[PDB]
């Protein structure tokens, strides 16, 4: 298409900002699994392979 | 011109911008004979 692309610029500091967000919920649940791993004492779980 | 001061004005006034946008939007997808003379004022009468 042709058409103004105000859509992906939009889209594209949409994608940015969720990036960093979801990032960030990341590091939450990254922590939240390395004390389930430390809880446990086997690498990252049990119900899911490495 | 008003894109720098409705970044001074924030996000909630968006929406006062929007015919602003539009006239924007269309920017980027896109003789004249004497009116006034004010000569039909004027009045003839020969009764007078």
């Amino acid at each position: 298409g042709t058409g103004s692309q105000i859509m992906g610029n939009m889209f594209g500091v949409f994608n940015s900002a969720v990036l960093a967000l979801g990032g960030i919920i990341i590091m939450y649940t990254l922590m939240v699994s390395t004390m389930n791993t430390a809880h446990e004492g086997q690498m990252l779980g049990q119900k899911w392979s490495s | 011109d008003f894109i720098a001061e409705a970044n001074a004005k924030g996000w909630i006034m968006a929406g006062s911008y929007f015919f602003d946008l539009v006239k924007l939007n269309g920017s980027a997808t896109e003789d004249q004979f004497d009116t006034g003379t004010g000569l039909d004022k004027s009045s003839f009468d020969p009764t007078q």
